[PDB]
RNA sequence: AACGCCUCUAAGGUCGUAUCCGUGCUGGACUGCAAUGAUAAAUAAGGGGCAAUUUGCAUUGUAUGGCUUCUAAACCAUUUAAAGUUUAUAAUUUACUUUAUAAACGACAAUGGAUGUGAUGCCAAUGUAAUUUGUAACAUAGUAAAUUGGGAGGAUCUUCGAUCACCUGAUGCCGCGCUAGUUACAUAUAAAAGCAUUAUUUAAUACAAUGACAAAGCCUAGAAUCAAUUGUAAACGACUUUU
RNA sequence: AUGUCGGCUCUUCCUAUCAUUGUGAAGCAAAAUUCACCAAGCGUUGGAUUGUUCACCCAUGCAAGGGAACGUGAGCUGGGU
RNA sequence: AGUCGAAAUCCGCUAAGGAGUGUGUAACAACUCACCUGCCGAAGCAACUAGCCCUUAAAAUGGAUGGCGCUUAAGUUGUAU
RNA sequence: UUUAUCAUAAAAUAUAACUUAUAGUUUAUGCAUUUUAACACAGAAUAAAUGUUAUUAAUUUGAUAAAGUGCUGAUAGAUUUAUAUGAUUACAGUGCGUUAAUUUUUCGGAAUUAUAUAAUGGCAUAAUUAUCAUUGAUUUUUGUGU
C-alpha cells in the first residue's frame, strides 16, 4: 500500500474486579485499515499483559497528515532485524508526508538490507526541524538555492514507433 | 514497394546493441518481417574487450568430440555472430521456425541494395538509451577479429569506398534541395496557394 | 496500446486464400471463383498492446501464420 | 559550462507523463534525486508531488522565494508575461499540433491535402530550371528555346 | 549516494590559446601544440567563456566523481608540456663493466649494448613528439625529450625494464636504468 | 586521484609467455559459390535461340472498387547518457576542414514520420470510375519528347556487371502532347426493389508474370557418356591420356 | 545371463605440476635448490624376479608426477583365478 | 655516559627538551622524535556491526539459470497495477 | 490542507542601493564601462515571505461504503412432438360509459382535491418495559393529538 497512519486505542475487557482498564495507545503507520487491527496486537504484547481477546480496539484512527503542501522532513527512529544482528537504527528519508515517509522507507529499508517487513517496528516519527540531519545523502538538498541541471526523463524508451525513423538524440542542448 | 508491413525493415547497427535488438527483430520475425540488419561491424555487448571475448571461447571450445565436422558449426564473419542470438530464439525444428530464416538477411558491409534504401532505428536497442555511463562494452567488429575473422580490414578498404563516395551525393543533393526552396520563391503567388497549409501545418510548415 | 484496439470490437474477420478450381456459378453477386475465403468474428482485446482475440466461422486453417488476413470495418459505429 | 537547462526555481515546466499532460506548472523545489514539488497557478493545478522524470523543462526561470505560497506566484507569473511570450516560442508554434493538428478533421481534409497536388502542380515546371552552368545552351534547345522564351523576355513568342 | 556537484577551474596563463571541441581538450603555446582525446572517459568540461577552464561531474557515487581533479591533473600537466616540455635523466649505474649507451639522430631512440658484455644487443623504440639523447658534460647520463607527460616517463619505463637480470638474487647486483630527476625544459631555468 | 599527501587503478595508455585464437600446411554448404568456354544431328527439312519483345487467345500475381500508393535518393564521414548538436559570420582549409564569435536550440507540449527530409502520391477529370466526357473565353506560368560521333562514370553472394547512367562532337527542327486559377457552353455515361444487400467478396482497367496455339522478323551450325585403350592410378568405379 | 582380474596395442581427456616457456619469493653471493602464482602445448622411459596395481632394484636421464568411464576378450593372451 | 635491558626518579631548564625516541647503534657522541608554535583553515579519525559482489573453490566425452541472452537489466530485494 | 481575511511576529531567502574581488575590457599599472552564473545577510525598503493566532470563499482537499445515478458499447449461448397420455391461463398494458377549474401547448396534453383506511413516518404529550449510562440518551409497550 502506500501506508496510511492510523493510532490506534486497546480496552482489556472491563472485569469487575478492576473495571475502566488504562487504555493505552500506538501510533500504527500499515498498508491497510484492516491489517492494522491484527499489527496493534504485536506492539501491545511487548509491555502489557493483555491477549486478544481478552481486550478490544477500540476506535482506530485514520490521521490526515496536516502539512502537505510543505517539505517538512523527517527522521524515523528504526528497528530493523537482519540475519542475526537485531539493533536499534536511526535514519531518516526526506519525504512530502508522513505516509510517503515510511513507503519509501520501508522500500529502501527492502532495498539494501532485506530485511523483509516482518523484522520492522517503527518505534518512532520525528519532525526533524533542520541541523540534525547525518544522513549526507539528504541534507545537500537544504541548500537552497540550487542550479541543478540534472536533466532527466521517464526514459519512456523511446515510444510508439518500434521502427522508428528520427534517431533518439537524447541530451537535446 | 511492398509488404506484409512494409517490404523491408533495414537496421543501422551503430548502438543498436545484439540482445535488444535480436529479442525484438525475432518477435517480428514471426509476423511478417522481411527484414534485414546490416552496418553490423559496430553493434555492442556488456561486459568487455577481454571479458566478453571469454564469452566467445567458451563457445569456440566446444567442439564435436568424435567426428568435429559434425558439431557446432562456429561462424567467424561478424554478420553471422548477429544470427548466434536469433537462432536460439526462433525453433528451427519446425518447419515454421525455418520459415523466418529464409526472411532474413543479416551483412556487415552495408553493399548490395541496402545501401540506397533507408535504413531505421529502433530505440531500446540504442547503446545511448540502456547503457548507463562508465560501464564499458565491447564492440563486435573489434572482438570477432580477434577471435578471427579475416576482414576487419578488408571492409575498410571499400567502407571508405562508399563513405567517400557518399559525400559528393549529399552535396549533389546539397545545392538541389537548396534550389527546391530557391524555385519555391517563384510558387507562392501560384494563384492563392499556401493559405490551405498554413493553417494546416503552418508552424514552419 | 489497449485503448487503440477498443474500436476493434466486434468486427467481423475475413481472410482469403487461394485454390485451384471454379465449381459454383456466378448467381449471387458475380463469381467466376478462383477466390476462396472462411469468415468470422472478432470479440475483445487480450493484449496489453492491442493484441485482440478473435474466432472464426470455422477455424482458421493452421498453415496462415503469417498470412495477409484482413478486418473490415463491418459494423461501425462513432 | 554551455549553459545548460538548469532544473533551478522557479523555472516554469511543461510535463508530459503523468497528469499534468497539457499543463505549465513550475518547480517550488526540489525534493530528493527523483522528486520535485511542482505547481503552476494560472493553469489550473495546485502543488503535488511529482517525479522528476515525469516532465521536461522549460527556458523561463523566475525568482521566487523557495517558501514561496501560491499568490505571489500568482502574483509573479503574470507579472514574468509568460502568457504572452508563450505562443510566441518559435518551437512552441510548433506546440500548435497538439493545438491545431488535433484531431485533423474529416471535412476539410481533401482541401488539406489536394492543395499539396496544386503546390506540386506548379513544382516541377520550376524544375529542369537548372542553373548548372549549361548555360549555354545544350542543343537540341533550338528547339526549347521558343519554350524558354516563355521565361524571360517574355513577350512574344519564341522567336 | 549519487551526490550533487564538483567542480574545478584551473587559472589559464595569457600566453595559450586552448579549446575543447566538446570532450577533446586542444592546448597549443610555445613548443607547438598537444591534444589528447577524452572522448570516453565520462566527464564533463567547458571553458566558462574565458581563458580559464572549468569541468564537472553531475550526480556521481565515488569513482566517477573522483574524475575531476584527474582530467584537472590531466591537463596541468599539458600546460607544462606545450610550453616547456618534458625530461628526464637515466643515470646508468654499474657495477663492473661499463654500459655503451649510445644515440643518434633521428634514430634518437637508443642504441645500448655491453650488458654485461654480452651479445644480444638490446634495443628499445620510442614514441612519437619524443627524443632520447645522452647527456653531454656528465659521465653516461642522457636526457628525454617530449611534450606528453605519458610518454616521457613510458619511454623511460621502457628502458627501466630492458635491461635486467635475470634468474639471479637482484639485491646482489643492483645494475640498471633508472630515473633520478622529474624535470622540464623551460621551466624554469631550463 | 575521490583519500591536499602518497599510491602499478579510481576510470586511461603499455612491456609478456610452449597457453589460446589466425596465417602457415590438409579435406572443402556430399551437389554451396565465382567469372570463363563451347553450345549441337543438319544445313532439303528441322532443332535451338534472340524474346525481356512487335501480334491475339488463354493464365497467374500485385494496388481490389482509380488509388488499404508509395518511393529503392539523406542525418556523423574514429567516436559520446551532464555528454551536446544545427545553421550563421569571419580567418583557415581539399573538405559545413580547422579556428573564433553570434545565437538558434533548451534530453519541452513537438520529436517516435508526413522535414512524405532530389521535398510524396490521392492523377491530366477542367460529370474524376467497379469506362473515356468534351468546346470556348480569361489571366498568369509555361514543361514533357524523339534521330548523328568522341570522352569523364558505375560492382561488396548481381531485381541485366561484354553493357550501363552523365557530358560533349553533332545529326536534327516535336514546335506531336504541357499544367494551374476564373467564367460560360456541347454532351455522353452513370441507379444490381438491394432498401435492417453484402458474401465460397467479383474483379475489369493497368501492371508485370507468363505459358500454349497458327500467328512476328531475326540468330544458330556441338559435346558428353561408357565401351576399346593406356599407365603418372587401381579391391572395384573413379582419376591422367590417346587416336 | 552386462563374458569378471592383469599386462600388450591404442585413441583420449584431467588438474591438486615432475620437469621444460614467463615471473615472483627466500636465511636467493654464484653454482645449486626450495616456495608460490599462471600454465595442459609435446614429453614422463629400456630391464632382474614375480601373474600383478603398488612394492623394491639396475640404468638412461644436464630431469622420469598423479588420474578417468574397473578404460578394452565378437582385438588378443589365459600366467594366476 | 640518555639510549640491548633499567630498580627507579624527580625535576631544573622552559610555549615545548622526557634518567629520553631511535636504525639486532658494545663507549662519549652523532642524531631526529614526542612535544609546543609556524604553516592550512572544513570536517577528520579509532574500532565496531552487516546487504550484495570478493577470496575461498580442484575433474576426468564438449554443453548447460532450460536455450537464446542480458548489466541506470531480462540481474539478487521490497512492491505498486 | 488550500484560498481569502486576522493581529502581531521577527525577518533563514526572493524583488530591492552601491562595494569589493574576478576575468574579459577603454584610455593613459590603475581607472572608464561591460558578465557577475565572486555576486561582500553589503544597505534599507519590500514579499510584514518565513514565524503566531483565529476566521473563511462556489466554506476547501480525497479517500470508503450506499441509491437504476445514468447509460453507452460487445462477446458466445437460447431447452422445449407442453397429450405426438392433460390451464395456452393469469398478471399487468390498451380503446369504450361522472366531474370541476387551475395551468400550459394551444394539435393533443396539462394540472385539482376532498373519496376510504391499519395508517407508516414528521411533531407533540401521556404512558410504561428496559438500558452503557442517567443533563441524559437508547429504547419497549403503547396511548392520543397534530
Amino acid at each position: 500500500g502506500l501506508l496510511k497512519e492510523y493510532e490506534v486505542v486497546g480496552r482489556k475487557l472491563p472485569s469487575e474486579k478492576e473495571p475502566q482498564t488504562p487504555l493505552y495507545k500506538m501510533r500504527i503507520f500499515a498498508p491497510d485499515n484492516i491489517v492494522a487491527k491484527s499489527r496493534f496486537w504485536y506492539f501491545l504484547r511487548q509491555l502489557k499483559k493483555f491477549k486478544k481477546t481478552t481486550g478490544e480496539i477500540v476506535s482506530i484512527k485514520q490521521v490526515y497528515e496536516t502539512s502537505p503542501v510543505k517539505i517538512k522532513n523527517f527522521g524515523i527512529w528504526l528497528r530493523y532485524d537482519s540475519r542475526s544482528g537485531t539493533h536499534n537504527m536511526y535514519r531518516e528519508y526526506r519525504d512530502l508526508t508522513v505516509g510517503g515517509a515510511v513507503t519509501q522507507c520501508y522500500r529502501d529499508m527492502g532495498a539494501r538490507h532485506r530485511a523483509r517487513a516482518h523484522s520492522i517496528q517503527i518505534i518512532k516519527v520525528d519532525s526533524i526541524p533542520a541541523a540534525k540531519t547525518r544522513r549526507v545523502h539528504v541534507k545537500q538538498f537544504h541548500d537552497s538555492k540550487i542550479k541543478f541541471p540534472l536533466v532527466q526523463r521517464v526514459h519512456h524508451k523511446g515510444n510508439r514507433k518500434l521502427f522508428s525513423f528520427r534517431k533518439p538524440r537524447t541530451y537535446f542542448q | 514497394m511492398t509488404g506484409l508491413t512494409n517490404r523491408t525493415v533495414v537496421i543501422d547497427g551503430r548502438g543498436h546493441l545484439l540482445g535488444r535488438l535480436a529479442s525484438v527483430v525475432a518477435k517480428y520475425l514471426l509476423q511478417g518481417g522481411k527484414v534485414a540488419v546490416v552496418r553490423c561491424e559496430e553493434l555492442n555487448l556488456s561486459g568487455h574487450f577481454y571479458r566478453n571475448k571469454i564469452k566467445f571461447l567458451a563457445y569456440l571450445r566446444k567442439r564435436c568430440n568424435v567426428n568435429p565436422a559434425r558439431g557446432p558449426f562456429h561462424f567467424r564473419a561478424p554478420s553471422r555472430i548477429f544470427y548466434k542470438a536469433v537462432r536460439g530464439m526462433i525453433p528451427h525444428k519446425t518447419k515454421r521456425g525455418q520459415a523466418a530464416l529464409a526472411r532474413l538477411r543479416v551483412f556487415d558491409g552495408i553493399p548490395s541494395p541496402y545501401d540506397k534504401r533507408r535504413r531505421v532505428v529502433v530505440p531500446i536497442a540504442m547503446r545511448v538509451l540502456t547503457l548507463r555511463s562508465d560501464r564499458k562494452y565491447c564492440q563486435v567488429g573489434r572482438l570477432s577479429h580477434e577471435v578471427g575473422w579475416h576482414y576487419q580490414d578488408v571492409i575498410k578498404s571499400l567502407e571508405r569506398k562508399r563513405k567517400a563516395k557518399l559525400r559528393v551525393t549529399l552535396k549533389h543533393n546539397r545545392e538541389l534541395k537548396k534550389l527546391t526552396v530557391k524555385a519555391r520563391e517563384n510558387i507562392a503567388k501560384a494563384a492563392e496557394p499556401f493559405n490551405k497549409i498554413i493553417k494546416s501545418y503552418g508552424y514552419e510548415v | 496500446r489497449k485503448e487503440h484496439g477498443s474500436f476493434y470490437v466486434g468486427k467481423r474477420c475475413v481472410y482469403v486464400y487461394k485454390a485451384e478450381t471454379k465449381k459454383c456459378v456466378p448467381q449471387h453477386p458475380e463469381r467466376k471463383t478462383r477466390v476462396r475465403a472462411v469468415w468470422g468474428k472478432v470479440t475483445r482485446i487480450h493484449g496489453n498492446t492491442g493484441a485482440v482475440r478473435a474466432r472464426f466461422n470455422r477455424n482458421l486453417p493452421g498453415h496462415a501464420m503469417g498470412h495477409r488476413i484482413r478486418i473490415m470495418l463491418y459494423p461501425s459505429r462513432i | 559550462m554551455p549553459f545548460e537547462r538548469f532544473v533551478q526555481t522557479g523555472r516554469i515546466a511543461k510535463a508530459s507523463a503523468g497528469p499534468l499532460k497539457g499543463r505549465l506548472v513550475a518547480i517550488v523545489d526540489v525534493i530528493d534525486q527523483n522528486r520535485v514539488l511542482v505547481d503552476g497557478p494560472l493553469t489550473g493545478v495546485p502543488r503535488q508531488e511529482y517525479r522528476l522524470n515525469n516532465l521536461h523543462l522549460t527556458k523561463y526561470r523566475i525568482k521566487f522565494p523557495y517558501t514561496a505560497p501560491t499568490r505571489i506566484v500568482r502574483k509573479a507569473w503574470t507579472e514574468s508575461d509568460l502568457k504572452a511570450q508563450w505562443k510566441v516560442s518559435p518551437w512552441s508554434v510548433k506546440a500548435q499540433n497538439i493545438c491545431k493538428r488535433s484531431s485533423l478533421n474529416d471535412f476539410d481534409r481533401f482541401k488539406l491535402r489536394y492543395a499539396k497536388r496544386q503546390r506540386n502542380k506548379l513544382l516541377t515546371i520550376a524544375f529542369n530550371t537548372l542553373k548548372k552552368r549549361t548555360k549555354a545552351d545544350g542543343t537540341p534547345r533550338v528547339l526549347k528555346k521558343d519554350r524558354r522564351e516563355r521565361l524571360r523576355a517574355e513577350k512574344a513568342k519564341g522567336g | 549516494m549519487r551526490t550533487i556537484n564538483s567542480n574545478q577551474c584551473v587559472k589559464i596563463p595569457k600566453d595559450i590559446k586552448a579549446s575543447v571541441k566538446a570532450r577533446v581538450v586542444t592546448i597549443t603555446g610555445t613548443r607547438g601544440t598537444l591534444k589528447r582525446s577524452f572522448k570516453h572517459l565520462a566527464l564533463d568540461m567547458y571553458m566558462p567563456d574565458k581563458r580559464t577552464l572549468k569541468v564537472e561531474k553531475w550526480f556521481g557515487t565515488k569513482k566517477e566523481l573522483a574524475a575531476v581533479r584527474t582530467v584537472c591533473s590531466h591537463i596541468e600537466n599539458m600546460i607544462k608540456g606545450v610550453t616547456f616540455g618534458f625530461q628526464y635523466k637515466m643515470r646508468a649505474v654499474y657495477a663492473h663493466f661499463p654500459i655503451n649507451c649510445v644515440t643518434s639522430e633521428n634514430n634518437t631512440v637508443i642504441e645500448i649494448r655491453n650488458f654485461l658484455g654480452e651479445k644480444y644487443i638490446r634495443r628499445v623504440e620510442m614514441a612519437p613528439g619524443v627524443t632520447v639523447v645522452n647527456s653531454t658534460a656528465q659521465k653516461d647520463e642522457l636526457i628525454v625529450e617530449g611534450n606528453d607527460i605519458e610518454s616521457v616517463s613510458g619511454s623511460a619505463a621502457l628502458i627501466q625494464q630492458s635491461t635486467t637480470v635475470k634468474n639471479k638474487d637482484i639485491r646482489k647486483f643492483l645494475d640498471g636504468l633508472y630515473v633520478s630527476e622529474k624535470t622540464t625544459v623551460v621551466k624554469l631555468e631550463s
